[PDB]
């Protein structure tokens, strides 16, 4: 029962760098072969490099040798990967993986860190309410999260308390270069007169936080 | 060996045996590991050291390695075995970890699911900001191929439509989104706007009018 | 486990509770082994050459990263330290992945070899002898081989089989149950369908065996480490 947990999403200009941190919950990453694997959109698993504790060093994939450093700091109790001179080809999810031996299979994994490298500007979202309609059999209301960049945007409802019946759809990358998503809640049509519904939208890339009330159509 | 060749895709009927291949120039000489990965989730080691099976892994899963082929073998396949399967080795000749390309395991026999469509008109606020967005959401359907079409009154509309590629969600079904971006003038100068979703020869049409 | 290096000997552990690595430490050298985020270094000559076998899992190959050093100071080899453990025996192998550069000392060339460098537990006295055995046989990158070896003591004969390796399959043939200098029960035989082999018996009642076999293929000799129990 050990659980690696990672440093949280990132946005980078090309030619910048990134440091991704990993720590374990029911254990430690220290003196453990930590390993960094990335996954780029539409592709699969790719090795970056990893710490070998015995030789007190790290190995790196021939594709990153020169611009990457995989280290660990026992004071903070955390492992770190640092990838310099970023390109949009470095956009990917980065997983830290622990294994008991330098050649042992990765039995524990972190949850990934989305690193988006781009030269386009970071843009926070415009959050609009989508009033309940019930056309489609319950009622549905939600939040349109329009023209942001880049991913990720997280969404919850009523500060995480409303989670039954909610569906956040995957983002569209529209032709402008901006993302849009919708988060929608199927609710009982009767309680509309007495329940409040707030969507909490969080775009860490732009440090934007929006709580939006979704009230029923006036009419 | 150093290069691992995984087919990119394998299809299997439920309850039959799925046989996932990982090819290597004398891959027998290496001891491979297998990971399963599900949509939106970190990988999980399903086999290690060739034909070793860790803690939580069902005994339907098992692995072997001989000549130039390692094989992850799943007996009696469930629907929740749909997943990407990566094979890995450590290449001493290069000091590299090597992953195969991955095999997308498709489980056949899954029943057609029709899409729930819900259509939202542009928000009052959004019009107060001199934009208008029509939102057409499509969930819970199978197979994952939808056609979205927009109408203003009866006339097709192609400019301003952004439609997502369908995304495999948690249950093996799919979700998709279409957005029709409008000028509020455009929005208000038409009796209605219509979202038309076609899946497996069946059509769902929602219609909303500026006269809300 | 890592505890095998960093925990005392609690009696109430699984099987063989400790083993000694003096046979894997180079003459006037070091052996350092690490896994699971613990490390321990094993200086040659010391009494502190014992590994807490008790902590590992039984009937499975346990693995440790390792590195051989001597005397400033130079590094000899590195790779994976492998140990198979039953209740009264254990076999240990070295999977050398890099070695010392024969030219550039203070440099390590890549080189894979496999050598059996341990054999211990509670040997059965050749006089205290009172069965069939099936177990594991493993060489480098090959830990799913299987061994079945049966003999009766009254004939005092020797014959068993090795299969399920990814490399060939070997015959453990026509071997006399003898007694080594330590008064211990110890089989020795030849081996073809390609070299020799040697077993050793362990356990209160000779419940287990553990030993090693060699196979001549062309010019390279593949060492295999075998071990099994009765039932």
């Amino acid at each position: 029962e050990v659980q690696l947990v990672q440093s949280g999403a990132e946005v980078k200009k090309p030619g910048s760098s990134v440091k991704v941190s990993c720590k374990a919950s029911g254990g430690t990453v220290i003196d453990y072969p930590i390993t960094w694997v990335r996954q780029a959109p539409g592709q699969g698993l790719e090795w970056v490099g990893g710490f070998v504790p015995l030789f007190r060093t790290s190995n790196y994939g021939q594709k990153f040798q020169g611009r990457v450093t995989i280290t660990a700091d026992k004071s903070t109790s955390t492992a770190s990967m640092e990838l310099n001179s970023l390109t949009s080809e470095d956009t990917a999810i980065y997983y830290c993986a622990r294994g008991d031996t330098a050649m042992g299979p990765f039995d524990y994994w972190g949850q990934g860190t989305l690193v988006t490298v781009s030269s386009a500007s970071t843009k926070g979202p415009s959050v609009f309410p989508l009033a309940p309609s019930s056309k489609s059999g319950t009622a549905a209301l939600g939040c349109l999260v329009k023209d942001y960049f880049p991913e990720p945007v997280t969404v919850s409802w009523n500060s995480g308390a409303l989670t039954s019946g909610v569906h956040t759809f995957p983002a569209v990358l529209q032709s402008s270069g901006l993302y849009s998503l919708s988060s929608v809640v199927t609710v009982p049509s009767s309680s509309l007169g007495t329940q409040t519904y707030i969507c909490n939208v969080n775009h860490k890339p732009s440090n934007t936080k929006v709580d939006k009330r979704v009230e029923p159509k006036s009419c | 060996s150093y290069v691992l060749t995984q087919p990119p895709s394998l299809s299997v009927a439920p309850g039959k045996t799925a046989t996932l291949t990982c090819g290597g120039n004398n891959i027998a000489g290496k001891t491979v590991h297998w990971y399963q990965q599900r949509p939106g989730q970190a990988p999980v080691l399903v086999i290690s050291y060739d034909s070793d099976r860790p803690s939580g892994i069902p005994e339907r899963f098992s692995g072997s390695n001989s000549a130039n082929t390692a094989t992850l073998t799943i007996s009696r396949v469930e629907a929740g075995d749909e997943a990407d399967y990566y094979c890995q080795v450590w290449d001493r000749n290069s000091d590299h970890w090597v992953f195969g390309g991955g095999t997308k395991l498709t489980v056949l026999g899954q029943p057609k699911a029709a899409p729930s469509v819900t259509l939202f008109p542009p928000s009052s606020e959004e019009l107060q900001a001199n934009k208008a967005t029509l939102v057409c959401l499509i969930s819970d359907f199978y197979p994952g191929a939808v056609t979205v079409a927009w109408k203003a009154d009866s006339s097709p509309v192609k400019a301003g439509v952004e439609t997502t590629t369908p995304s495999k969600q948690s249950n093996n079904k799919y979700a998709a989104s279409s957005y029709l971006s409008l000028t509020p003038e455009q929005w208000k100068s038409h009796r209605s706007y219509s979202c038309q979703v076609t899946h497996e020869g069946s059509t769902v049409e929602k219609t909303v009018a500026p006269t809300e | 486990l890592a505890d095998a290096l960093t925990a005392p000997l609690d009696h109430k552990d699984k099987g063989l509770k400790s083993l000694t690595l003096e046979d894997s430490i180079p003459q006037n050298g070091t052996l350092t082994l690490s896994a699971q985020g613990a490390e321990k270094t094993f200086k040659a000559g010391d009494k502190d050459n014992s590994l807490n076998t008790g902590k590992l899992k039984n009937d499975k190959i346990s693995r440790f990263d390792f590195v051989q050093k001597i005397e400033q100071t130079i590094t000899l080899a590195s790779g994976e330290f492998q140990i198979y453990k039953q209740n009264h025996s254990a076999v240990v192998a070295l999977q050398i992945e890099k070695i010392n550069n024969p030219d550039k000392t203070d440099s390590l060339i890549n080189q894979r070899s496999f050598l059996v460098s341990g054999l211990g537990g509670e040997h059965t006295a050749f006089n205290q002898l009172p069965a069939e055995y099936h177990g594991k046989a493993f060489s480098s990158d090959d830990p799913n081989g299987r061994l079945h070896y049966s003999i009766d003591f009254t004939k005092k004969q020797g014959y068993g089989r090795i299969e399920h390796l990814k490399t060939l399959e070997v015959e453990l043939a026509a071997a006399e149950l003898k007694a080594d200098e330590k008064s211990h029960a110890v089989i020795l035989g030849d081996t073809r369908y390609k070299g020799t082999y040697h077993l050793a018996l362990f356990g209160d009642r000779a419940q287990e065996i553990a030993g090693s076999a060699t196979v001549k293929i062309g010019e390279k000799v593949h060492e295999i480490g075998i071990a099994g129990k009765q039932k």
